[PDB]
RNA sequence: AAGGUAAGUAU
């Protein structure tokens, strides 16, 4: 919603992406190519996560592969359509208002189905369960961990991990809950896939990162 | 060396020195000379073959922009027919296009970057320019050049060939691509240089096939753990059991070496005082 | 109290047992056997999981 | 199949004799040195310990 | 308060530099009235104390030794020439004057280190060195 | 064209002194040693043939006198 | 000592205070006069 | 095939001199070395032709506390440009050679 | 099969002339 | 269109928060159910120091094995 | 404008 929120981020992004490329060289690339900045780390790039729309320019979409039978060229972004753009962040996190109605109608199932399940003459099945997996507010992914027993001790830890900035000299950002107690609410996987597709692919990525350099096709399996 | 870098980066230059250090341009460019030298001695006979040699070529000339000397020179005996120059990729050829005594053979050594690794378009334009120049002096009007993208790894060829080589000289610099020394090292150097480890090998659990080939293994041998940490237990009907260590021993055994293993230890060196089993 | 000078790095002149002692005392045995390598492929865990 | 060790009474012994924090040498079977083939030897006496671990 | 060792004429500044052994003779061209040059005259006393043992300090005026200003282009203030081991090392921290600091440095810890690594280089015989932290930018941001 | 040619049988090796087939590594080595006109030192040399010594040895095959000793009480 | 003796810092002091005339000297003419 | 080396073989405490520069290293560089009263050796290996030392020399006292004393006493320090290393001389004649060739069955 | 050894120029350190020989 | 990344606000009616926002998958759901019912077959069926130096046996987050929630 | 001089070695 806040236009400056937005505005402010995509300053401060591109602030620490000149402050890379000036830590690569004293000069500023007339192009800066985004394929450094937006490999995940497992490829062997910087994998910064950003909110802004960069378009991917179809030039450095390209891609070769030196077969013995001949030098072959392919093209991933070639779809005739807008150009790849690296997704932004709020693409694959859910609404607040959402995220409160599924926890409410999760919850909701989840008390109907311990309530069936009481009559079973055993606990909750923890398998047909798995339709309301990683929703919910509170940790319901977590409400079949086995430190819960352990868990259900601590009672208001809010307030401790808000008073951690005085127990604790770092900053901790996630403050609003703590991990492995509220859950990971945020699911962020599909991302790594969605922007490494995106870029071009693994080889397409891979195609300007010397890896054609080693002649072993270590594509998978390397260290 | 033969890289060229656009704006001063201090870590591309100094990793890029690292890499190349101590000549390996030159060292590479002699050892892929020398490869195709022999290779073209090796199949001599097919190829009508009279000399094989080199020029007095100066040091520098390895890493030089044109290849104003020629790498390898080769005179047949009577007449040789060369067809039009082209690309390794072609098929079609018309021999009667000229007659000549001689061949030349050059190899480019590039390090092609993410928008120059177009070895095809870089070996054409490359043969043009070269062969076409008034500074390049070729003994022969009539040969190939060939050149060798490091960075992409990938091998070319551009211009005439002799009949009946063009397959011979594309297997050749597969194979000479494949596992040539100076290219090898320089592999080794960049995977330890950027810290990617060869993928590591799968070892073969399996024990089936060895155990048929154990006597064809020259050294072998195998060791109870749990022999070392095997401890004695006492029995009783109302005392606590004295589950006391016995011995250090692994119960070690080598078939292969017609002998065996006994690593007796103390039992209280080999179990101490409330020592778990890791 | 001015800083040490930093002289280069001279290495031991013959390893003993007791300079392999205090190696075995104090080292980089556990460090080594954390392996800090990693795969090409993607990890399961999330971009910023730390 | 280590065990046959533990079953045998002279390894068994040899058991308690390795109680001494020095090393021991431990000689191959007469069994495989009587055998004409070096490979089957280790079989031939595989076999032999291998029921013993059993029974 | 400006208490460094300063040279009075100009050949015993040269002398002073030629009279070196395992040291580095840090040669602080400029004048001490100077507000830049006198921050640059603190940190070089504050850093004095703490590497005394192979770093040692000896400021000069130009209007007293004019006649090195013409030999190495002595022409701004702060500027500093580490002649070391009679010979002019080459310090590189990413500016196009990569043999003279010619302004006062930020914090005393990287003077210490930029120092130490020019006594490493010297001695290990190299007349060329690079920073660890690039000067380029200023990091005003 | 008219050059019905056959597919060539020439490989790449290489062939040291004792014709064994050299390691890449080796292959450099003597790439550069060529190369710069001069070899390894004399101690270098001396480590590297017995180094050649006892890879010979092990390639040609000490339990018996151990098993004959043992033999005697 | 590394620094200089004490006569030496009085010259320096002096000389400082005669050429920056700023917070020396009878009046304040220019950070680099020569005469205050 | 060093008959010098004979000669230069009655000082027993012998010491060698690494890392000298061509130019570096001198009679005048050893003499300003001999610290000690004994008498030194500023012998060290150079080109033939043209003389260029390859920067290891050899300097033989008969007072092997001088030796020791000078271990530590010029270990990093020396008048020219390049740094001296100094090392424990592990010289062989052939005769050694030969009795360690014996001797290496057991 | 056979393979004779392969010779190499020794461009490094060779004063006997400016181009490397052959 | 490499030089920097554009703001957000011109795209900003592309789409929504969460456009493409999937829900994550429990693991090893199979082995856990594969111990859970292993683990039931033996409830059903229950309800319905020797001298020897190795008779000794070789004793060598927040996940529930046995997948039921407890 | 620039922020892009490798050092070393005797001539």
């Amino acid at each position: 919603n806040t236009q400056e929120l937005l505005d402010l981020l995509v300053k401060c992004e591109n602030k620490i992406q000149t402050r890379i490329k000036i830590g690569l060289n004293s000069k500023m690339p007339s192009r800066f190519p985004p394929v450094v900045f937006y490999t995940p780390k497992e490829l062997g790039g910087l994998g910064m996560l950003s909110m802004g729309h960069v378009l991917i320019p179809q030039s450095d979409l390209r891609w070769s592969k030196q077969t013995d039978v001949g030098i072959t060229h392919f093209r991933s972004g070639m779809s005739h359509e807008e150009d790849q753009l690296i997704p932004n962040l709020y693409r694959y996190i859910q609404p607040w208002e959402s995220e409160f109605i599924d926890s409410q109608r999760v919850w909701a199932e989840y008390a109907l189905k311990r309530q069936e399940a009481i009559a079973q003459n055993r606990r909750l099945t923890l398998e047909d369960l798995e339709d309301s997996w990683d929703r919910g507010i509170p940790r319901i992914n977590t409400l079949f961990q086995k430190d819960r027993h352990t868990l259900a001790y601590d009672k208001g830890w809010r307030v401790r991990t808000d008073f951690k900035q005085y127990q604790v000299l770092k900053q901790n950002p996630f403050w609003w809950t703590h991990q492995r107690h509220d859950g990971k609410l945020w699911n962020l996987n599909n991302y790594r896939t969605d922007m490494i597709q995106a870029l071009g692919g693994v080889e397409g990525i891979l195609e300007h990162t010397l890896f054609k350099g080693t002649y072993f096709p270590t594509w998978e399996g390397l260290f | 060396t033969g890289i060229f870098m656009h704006g001063k980066i201090p870590t591309l230059k100094i990793s890029l020195i690292q890499i190349f250090r101590a000549h390996l341009w030159q060292k590479i460019h002699e050892s892929i000379v020398m490869d195709l030298c022999q290779v073209f001695d090796q199949e001599l006979d097919a190829l009508e073959i009279e000399t094989v040699q080199k020029e007095t070529i100066h040091p520098r000339k390895s890493y030089k922009m044109n290849s104003s000397c020629a790498d390898i020179l080769l005179f047949a005996s009577y007449k040789w027919n060369v067809s039009r120059p082209s690309l390794l990729a072609d098929s079609k050829d018309v021999m009667d296009s000229t007659t000549t005594q001689k061949y030349w053979i050059d190899i480019q050594l590039r390090w092609g970057d993410y928008d120059s690794h177009d070895i095809e378009r870089y070996a054409r334009a490359k043969f043009l320019d070269y062969t076409t120049d008034n500074m390049s002096i070729y003994p022969s009007p009539t040969g190939v050049l060939i050149a060798i993208d490091l960075a992409y790894n990938l091998h070319s060829a551009y211009g005439n060939w002799f009949p009946g080589s063009k397959p011979l000289i594309q297997q050749a610099m597969a194979k000479i691509m494949k596992a040539n020394p100076a290219l090898y090292v320089l592999r080794e150097r960049i995977r330890k240089g950027l810290q990617l480890y060869s993928s590591e090998p799968t070892e073969p659990y399996l024990s089936s096939q060895n155990y048929g080939e154990l006597f064809s293994n020259q050294i072998i041998w195998f060791v109870d753990d749990t022999n070392v940490y095997r401890v004695t237990i006492h029995k009783t009907f109302e005392g606590n059991l004295t589950t006391k260590p016995i011995n250090g021993a692994i119960f070690i055994f080598n078939p292969r070496t017609g002998q065996l293993f006994l690593k007796i230890i103390h039992t209280s060196v080999w179990a101490g005082q409330k020592r778990l089993g890791q | 109290k001015p800083l040490p000078a930093p002289l280069d790095g001279q290495r031991k002149k013959r390893g003993g047992r007791r300079y392999r002692k205090m190696k075995e005392r104090l080292g980089l045995t556990e460090i080594r056997k954390q392996a800090n390598r990693m795969s090409f492929g993607e990890i399961e865990e999330d971009a910023y999981q730390e | 199949p280590f065990q046959a060790c533990l079953k045998v009474e002279k390894f068994g012994d040899l058991i308690l004799k390795a109680t001494e924090p020095q090393m021991v040498l431990f000689n191959l079977y007469d069994d495989w040195l009587k055998t004409i083939s070096s490979y089957t030897a280790f079989s031939r006496l595989i076999l032999i310990l291998r029921a013993l671990h059993v029974n | 308060s400006y208490m460094l060792p300063h040279l009075h004429n100009g050949w015993q500044v040269d002398q002073a530099i030629l009279s070196e052994e395992d040291r580095v003779v840090v040669i602080r061209f400029g004048h001490d009235w100077d507000p830049t040059c006198m921050k640059m005259d603190e940190v070089l006393y504050s850093i004095a104390e703490k590497v005394k043992n192979f770093a040692v300090i000896y400021l000069v005026d130009i209007t007293e030794v004019p006649d090195f200003n013409k030999m190495y282009e002595l022409y701004d203030p702060c500027t500093v020439m580490f002649f070391f081991r009679n010979k002019h090392i080459m310090i590189d921290l990413g500016t196009g004057n990569n043999n003279k600091i010619n302004w006062a440095m930020e914090d005393k810890q990287e003077m210490v280190d930029i120092i130490e690594t020019v006594y490493r280089g010297a001695r290990k015989g190299r007349g060329l060195v690079v920073s660890p932290k690039d000067y380029s930018t200023k990091y005003r941001y | 064209k008219e050059k019905d040619g056959y597919k060539p049988d020439v490989k790449i090796e290489y062939v040291d002194e004792t014709g064994r087939k050299l390691t890449p590594k080796e292959a450099f080595r003597q790439l550069s040693h060529r190369f710069h006109g001069k070899g390894s030192g004399k101690m270098k040399t001396e480590r590297r043939m017995k180094k050649l010594d006892e890879e010979a040895l092990l390639k040609k095959m000490l339990g018996t006198v151990a098993l004959l000793q043992e033999k005697q009480k | 000592e590394v620094y200089a003796p004490g006569l030496d810092i009085e010259s320096s002091l002096k000389q400082l205070a005669e050429r920056r005339t700023d917070i020396f000297g009878v009046e304040e003419t220019a950070i680099g006069k020569k005469i205050g | 095939e060093d008959p010098s080396l004979l000669e230069w073989d009655a000082d027993d405490f012998r010491i060698f001199c690494g890392d000298l520069g061509n130019e570096v290293n001198d009679d005048i560089l050893a003499r300003a070395f001999s610290r000690f009263p004994s008498f030194l050796k500023a012998k060290v290996i150079r080109d033939k032709r043209t003389g260029k030392t390859k920067g290891y020399g050899f300097v033989s006292f008969k007072d092997p506390s001088d030796y020791v004393r000078a271990m530590r006493e010029m270990n990093g320090k020396y008048v020219g440009s390049r740094p001296i290393k100094l090392r424990k001389s592990m010289w062989k004649d052939r005769n050694l050679d030969v009795v360690r060739k014996k001797q290496k069955e057991k | 099969n056979v393979s004779q050894k392969r010779k190499y120029r020794q461009y490094m350190n060779r004063k006997g002339g400016f181009n490397r020989p052959l | 269109p490499t030089g920097e990344v554009l703001s957000l606000v011109g795209k900003l009616e592309g789409t929504r928060m969460g456009d493409k926002a999937q829900r994550t998958k429990p693991q090893m759901q199979e082995e856990r159910r594969a111990k859970r019912r292993k683990r039931d077959e033996d409830r059903h069926d229950i309800n319905k120091i020797d001298e020897t130096y190795g008779v000794n046996v070789q004793f060598e987050g927040d996940e529930d094995v046995y997948g039921e929630v407890r």
